């Protein structure tokens, strides 16, 4: 079981590496086309990149904040900018 | 205004509670405010 | 209040009958679940049928029926009630008139089954 | 109307008909496995390992801790008309 | 193929006997017909 | 309307209440097509209507004379049996067709006094009442099995069904109730060291504790605490019990 | 970007399939929330931290960790009043009270500090806490 | 290792109904309607 | 009022005249369930409208007009509608005056009646959003369209530019030739709304065209709904329109409270 | 028990004049629109005769949750769109507050079990906070390409004529259209100067804007309307050595014309894009050049 698991994962991981490579090659002539979805299985199936996945909100504590909340929302802003743009 | 509630009388041959479908649901933590809690051998155990 | 059923005109039935043997349309969604939901009550149908059958000194026979306004499901509304003294001469006529054409006839077909 | 304690360590008294939780006794360390109600004095005494509490019921009060150290684990528990 | 016991021996006996089983007996309402053939299967027998 | 939506339109119904598959058909809708009892129960009943019905329609159509249709209403009824497959679905309805059988005797003779042998016997009342007797019965069986099965068509089949201890599950049911009774004693023995990492090590002693107990060895670990080996060795006893 | 974003979509695949099966583990909840701190995303940081706590609530390595992530970015209200649920929650343990006093000592602000100490020798601790004070 | 077992409300949360789906079981049907009381 | 106030509205299509409910011929056997073709391959079902809307010849006054209906006829939009003036629904072009008695509803209807989605569709397909007031309508099949002659971009613009007039208040047309796309805004919700429904899966070529006998093996025009414009002088006019109409309603939410006081 | 409980969410717009209104109960309707959960509906008709019947769309915990009318989606105290209703309350505050909305399916199923609020609502539902963002936003009142060729189109176009005020066409050329402005409000100004009223249904007048060429194409019917239409245009430019041009006055935007005679089919702005985008440099220099 456990050796067809790990070859079945390398061969999982070229396919991935095999199709970003053609992004990355369909990117120079220009023709920009999306990553797919990996088609829902059951029929209440997750995104787990697209919503939060069980939001939980921390507490409502007397201590009220509101400042850096908005540090918060820089930094992040700030940080899918540079990879926008650097690549990472 | 004023509202008047009257329940309609269904069809016994249609599938009654139309909405009514097994589903499952992933319920969030209840809104009440957590509880205080009050409360050699190494190489023994 | 109570006012009783409304008997309605036997061609009504017959209408919605034959109105509801092709349900190609998508007004026909709601009645196709009522013939789904009529399949729980068709043992009971046949109960009513098969009770209320002619018997053989009768051509035919009239009955009430209770009948879904979607056509999916009609009920035989009706118990077969007899005079017992009465009922026991009828058979009992029947089988002595069913004897003597055993008899008279030199060659009896039976019917071949099913009939269709 | 109920009375309950698990393996969590707590012990929850019930309002039945809103269906939920009128009290939560959080003091037992470990697993509480015995319970007994008092014949006439209107209380529960609940054990856990070397440690059995009892409580009034009409609110989530502690009444008394024994003198149950050392004791180990506790199976069961049972209380008498004559306070034993 | 080295414990499980052959089926030719069971096969064998039964299609000896196969106008006897498969006799048309009493009418059960129809009778199956096998595919491609004129063969009718008066019973639900697998091994004939 | 039911088998169209199920998917299964390579299942033909055809006007006498047959079901024919038209075509040889793949290891998926084999599975798929599987129809229960209470559907083929509910078909061959209203096989033996349609029957029944149309014995009717020949006479009023002029086919057949009231002599006919008399003889014909009394052999259906005697001859259910060979005439649906009532008894594929449930089987106890062979009482019935044997007690009509038994009726069929006793007329027989009371008719035939005196005359020869051959067709024409139409008293058909008293195996009339054998099968009214059995619909008494089976309305209440199929209003609940086609009440569940249509149930499930329209709202699905519940996630929390819980299966009960039966003679198949015994021996997995009593290892999930011996090993978690077994991490209980111990984990309250414990002062405040871990609960994830020693809990696996301590079921592959008791594992092996049973093992040894089979194989009649004595199971000593050398370094093993005495709290942990005698709650071990009262549970390996019980078992052995 | 989506040579991260599609990263940052593959990994929460893993660590969410794995917690599915695994309420409990609560090194693995750590490590999940450390990857959501390192996407600079304290948003889905903070709720595996809650998420977290509704599993275990007594694993007080849970408790810091998270503590640990308010400051280090320096949100420090955030932190705060988060003392008013950890120390309500088990006022028994020493490391929940001796954290909540450094980090106040490193803040300076000995105000705080004097109202912390009053409960914490109302609750009658006992000798090492006594003798910090 | 099992390790834990599954927690009932996780079922009983979820709405389908109170109820189940509206399968009638044959052991749920009526039965010993009456109860009995001591004297 | 020319065209509709004085006139009934006609019958497009007589009821023996009206197509088929079963559909053409798609797999081996009919599931009389679902009313659909099983046991095959489906071999690209779509097909062009044989019938269309005619909105001068075909409008006129309904038993809608008279019962004080808000609603427009679906069928009439396709041009399709086989009562005429018995129907119950509006017979004509949504205009300024019924498109002020939908207000209320118009938020989360149509103008035909149907409930709007919270999610759009993964092809943007049929009905609207209760999230987002989309006015824009994509335009697509445009090669299926022409029946697949060819003609000059500048040419296929004002022929999408004719058609669509008659529809509403038309705001902006730009067809792309670099992808073959028509971006047709209107003024109203509403119009966007009745447009979609009147021109999808009919034919863009002309009776003199030279293939109006074989128009109907098409595939017709593809009208769905349009995305968000991507070209940043848009995106600065969208912000522009945002604060406009913004400031309008900040009139009258400080009046209501005057009113209140 | 938690399903027959709360009360329902309806405006009284929704709701109507009616003295007393009676409503039919589902206790499991539809499923909302929303949260995907099954729900208790409600049908009401406003009067007794009316063509329509209302329907509650969304359940009562997802309309809690926005402060919304459970049919109009709208606001409960303000009548307002959600799209809105954020962002007027994004401008009295420099915060920016929006409505989040979950795309997956069990997630927004999970959503609307929770108590707390989202978006706008934490204010819209307290009168006294309210109030005060209202007052603020009184305050605010207060406040107050190169290398492609066009020369083939650019002959076309009538760079030179005048209102000569004679019957010549029913064609026109409009330019100086900028980016805005949408064809209605083109085709209303002149419907209203020229007088008449529904201008479409009529089908007297015909317009062409390209929007991207910043030019446009007016053609009219019935030829008598078109000199009516100059007779009414007050405002011109006598261009210093050139002819004169009628103008258009939308708000703040200049609109000048020359009578086509000749000018029609699509081509004439510019077939592509790219090809508008330099005819609309090629006009700006000679707006410049017509001004100053
Ligand atoms: O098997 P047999 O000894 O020849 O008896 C038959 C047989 O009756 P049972 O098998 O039920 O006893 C016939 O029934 P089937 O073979 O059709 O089942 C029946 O004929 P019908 O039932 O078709 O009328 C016939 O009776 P008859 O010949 O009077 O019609 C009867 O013979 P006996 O009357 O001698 O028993
Ligand atoms: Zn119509
Ligand atoms: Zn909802
Ligand atoms: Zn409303």
């Amino acid at each position: 079981k456990a050796t067809r698991k790990i070859r079945e994962r390398m061969l999982e991981e070229s396919k991935r590496i095999a199709e970003l490579q053609k992004r990355r090659e369909l990117k120079q002539a220009g023709i920009n086309v999306a990553i797919k979805k990996p088609k829902k299985k059951y029929g209440t199936d997750i995104d787990y990149n697209e919503d939060i996945v069980y939001e939980q909100a921390p507490m409502p504590g007397i201590y009220d904040t509101s400042t850096e909340d908005r540090q918060i929302k820089k930094k992040f802003e700030q940080f899918e900018r540079k990879v926008n743009r650097k690549g990472l | 205004h004023h509202i008047e509630v009257v329940s309609k009388q269904m069809d016994p041959l249609l599938p009654r509670f139309v909405g009514k479908k097994a589903r499952k649901v992933v319920a969030p933590t209840e809104n009440d405010e957590v509880v205080p809690v009050l409360h050699a051998d190494p190489n023994e155990w | 209040l109570y006012t009783p059923k409304a008997e309605m005109p036997p061609e009504h039935l017959r209408k919605i009958i034959n109105t509801h043997s092709d349900m190609a349309s998508k007004m026909y969604n709601t009645d196709k679940k009522a013939f789904l939901g009529a399949l729980k009550y068709l043992p009971h149908a046949i109960l009513k049928l098969l009770e209320n059958m002619p018997h053989p000194w009768e051509q035919a026979k009239e009955v009430k029926v209770l009948y879904h306004t979607s056509g999916a499901i009609t009920f035989v509304n009706e118990t077969p009630r007899v005079i017992e003294p009465v009922y026991t001469a009828q058979w009992s006529a029947t089988w002595i008139a069913m004897r003597r054409e055993k008899r008279d006839r030199t060659h009896f077909k039976r019917m071949r089954f099913p009939p269709f | 109307q109920v009375v309950s304690s698990s393996t969590d360590a707590t012990v929850r008294l019930w309002d039945v008909v809103a269906g939920k939780t009128m009290k939560v006794l959080t003091h037992h360390k470990r697993s509480v496995r015995a319970t007994a109600l008092h014949p006439k004095e209107f209380s529960v005494a609940s054990a856990c390992t070397d440690d059995i509490r009892s409580w009034g019921l009409a609110e989530g009060s502690l009444l008394t801790n024994f003198e149950s150290e050392k004791t180990g684990i506790i199976n069961t528990l049972s209380i008498n008309q004559d306070d034993v | 193929q080295r414990t499980g016991l052959s089926q030719i021996p069971n096969r064998r006996f039964t299609l000896w006997w196969s106008p006897t089983i498969n006799r048309a007996n009493v009418y059960v309402g129809f009778l199956v017909q096998l595919d491609l053939t004129g063969i009718f299967l008066h019973g639900k027998i697998p091994t004939l | 309307l039911l088998i169209h939506r199920k998917g299964l339109t390579y299942l033909h119904l055809d006007y006498n209440f047959n079901l024919k598959p038209t075509k040889t058909l793949t290891t998926k809708e084999r599975k798929k097509s599987r129809l229960g009892n209470s559907f083929h129960l509910m078909r061959e009943l209203l096989k033996m209507m349609k029957l029944i019905v149309d014995t009717h329609v020949q006479f009023r159509l002029g086919n057949v004379d009231a002599f006919q249709l008399a003889d014909g209403i009394h052999y259906i009824l005697n001859h259910i049996g060979q005439l649906t497959g009532i008894y594929r679905y449930k089987y106890k309805v062979m009482h019935q067709i044997r007690a009509c059988k038994d009726l069929k005797h006793i007329i027989y003779y009371k008719f035939n006094k005196n005359l020869g042998k051959g067709p024409g016997c139409g008293f058909w009342q008293p195996a009339w009442r054998v099968w009214l007797n059995f619909l008494r019965g089976t309305i209440p069986l199929l209003e609940r099995y086609i009440g569940n099965l249509i149930t499930r068509q329209f709202e699905g089949r519940s996630n929390e069904i819980v299966k009960t201890t039966t003679k198949q599950r015994l021996d997995a049911y009593y290892d999930l109730e011996l090993r978690n009774s077994v991490m209980d004693d111990i984990l309250e023995m414990m002062p405040e060291s871990i609960r994830q990492k020693k809990a696996r090590t301590i079921l592959q002693h008791l594992s092996e504790a049973w093992r040894c107990w089979k194989a009649n060895i004595p199971w000593d670990v050398p370094g093993m605490p005495a709290p942990i080996k005698k709650i071990i060795e009262r549970y390996i006893k019980s078992k052995a019990d | 970007l989506e040579e991260l974003r599609e990263y940052q979509r593959r990994k929460r695949t893993e660590y969410e399939g794995y917690l599915k099966r695994n309420r409990l583990d609560m090194g693995q909840w750590i490590r999940y929330a450390q990857f959501e701190i390192e996407q600079h995303d304290m948003r889905r940081a903070r709720s595996i931290f809650e998420r977290a706590l509704l599993v275990d609530s007594s694993f007080i390595p849970l408790w810091i960790r998270y503590i640990d992530a308010e400051l280090k970015v320096k949100c420090i209200n955030h932190a705060r009043n988060l003392m008013n649920r950890a120390i309500s929650t088990l006022p028994r343990v020493d490391k929940l009270w001796y954290k909540y006093l450094i980090v106040e000592e490193s803040l300076n602000n000995v105000e705080i500090v004097r109202s912390l100490y009053t409960k914490w020798c109302s609750l009658e601790p006992g000798v090492n806490a006594w003798n910090s004070f | 290792t099992s390790h834990r077992p599954q927690l009932e409300a996780r079922s009983g949360a979820k709405a389908a109904a109170y109820t189940p789906t509206g399968i009638e079981h044959a052991r749920l049907l009526p039965g010993h309607t009456t109860l009995k009381y001591r004297k | 009022m020319t065209s509709w106030r004085d006139k009934s509205a006609k019958v497009q299509v007589k009821e023996s005249e009206l197509p088929s409910s079963i559909p053409a011929q798609t797999g081996l056997t009919f599931n009389i369930w679902y009313n659909k073709w099983s046991q095959g391959f489906a071999g690209n079902t779509r097909f062009v409208s044989p019938f269309a809307l005619q909105p001068q010849l075909h409008s006129g006054k309904t038993r809608g007009d008279n019962d004080g209906q808000l609603f427009f006829c679906l069928f009439f939009a396709k041009g399709m509608c086989c009562l005429g003036p018995k129907c119950e629904y509006l017979h004509h072009i949504p205009d300024e005056e019924d498109i002020g008695k939908l207000a209320l509803r118009t938020e989360v209807l149509d103008c035909f009646g149907r409930e709007k989605f919270a999610d759009y569709r993964e092809d943007m397909g049929g009905i609207g959003s209760f999230r987002k007031k989309n006015k824009t309508l994509y335009v697509g099949g445009i090669d299926g369209a022409l029946n697949s002659k060819h003609l000059k971009p500048a040419q296929i613009e004002s022929r999408i530019r004719f058609v669509f007039s008659r529809l509403g208040d038309i705001d902006r047309i730009r067809y792309v030739e670099s992808k073959n796309c028509g971006f047709v805004k209107f003024k109203y919700q509403a119009n966007a709304e009745f447009a979609k429904e009147a021109m999808s899966n009919q034919t863009l070529l002309l009776p003199s065209d030279k293939e109006w006998d074989d128009r109907r093996e098409g595939t017709g025009l593809l009208v769905k709904w349009a995305n968000e414009d991507p070209d940043p002088a848009a995106q600065k006019r969208l912000q522009e329109e945002l604060k406009l109409e913004s400031l309008n309603m900040m009139v009258h939410l400080i009046n209501n409270n005057t009113n209140s006081a | 028990d938690e399903i027959n409980e709360p009360p329902p969410n309806i405006c009284e717009q929704c709701l109507g004049d009616e003295a007393n209104i009676r409503m039919t109960k589902i206790p499991q309707g539809s499923e909302c629109k929303i949260c995907t959960l099954p729900f208790t509906l409600y049908h009401f008709k406003t009067s007794k005769r009316s063509n329509n019947i209302i329907k509650t769309l969304i359940c009562v915990r997802c309309a809690t949750q926005r402060n919304i009318c459970q049919c109009c989606m709208l606001d409960s105290r303000w009548h307002i769109p959600i799209q809105l209703r954020d962002h007027l309350i994004s401008l009295v505050n420099e915060e920016n507050v929006m409505t989040e909305e979950a795309k997956n399916d069990m997630m927004k199923r999970f959503l609307s079990l929770k108590n707390v609020k989202l978006g706008g609502a934490q204010i819209t539902s307290d009168p006294s906070e309210a109030d005060n963002i209202v007052d603020k936003l009184k305050n605010i009142l207060l406040r107050a390409y190169a290398s492609v060729d066009i020369s083939h189109i650019l002959k076309k176009l009538p760079l030179n004529e005048s209102f000569l005020k004679n019957p010549s066409t029913k064609s026109f050329f409009l330019y100086n259209i900028d980016a805005s402005i949408p064809e209605w409000k083109i085709t209303d100004t002149v419907s209203q100067l020229l007088g008449i009223k529904k201008w479409k249904d009529g089908n007297s007048l015909s317009l062409i804007v390209n929007h991207k060429a910043k030019c446009g194409g007016l053609r009219f019917q019935s030829s008598e309307l078109g000199e009516r239409f100059v007779s009414k245009i007050s405002e011109t430019l006598v261009t210093p050595k050139g002819l004169k041009r009628g103008v258009l006055l939308i708000d703040r935007f200049r609109i000048f014309i020359i009578p086509w005679s000749s000018g029609f089919s699509a081509a004439s702005f510019g077939t592509n894009t790219a090809e508008n985008i330099k005819l609309s440099l090629s006009l700006n220099k000679l707006i410049q050049l017509e001004l100053g």
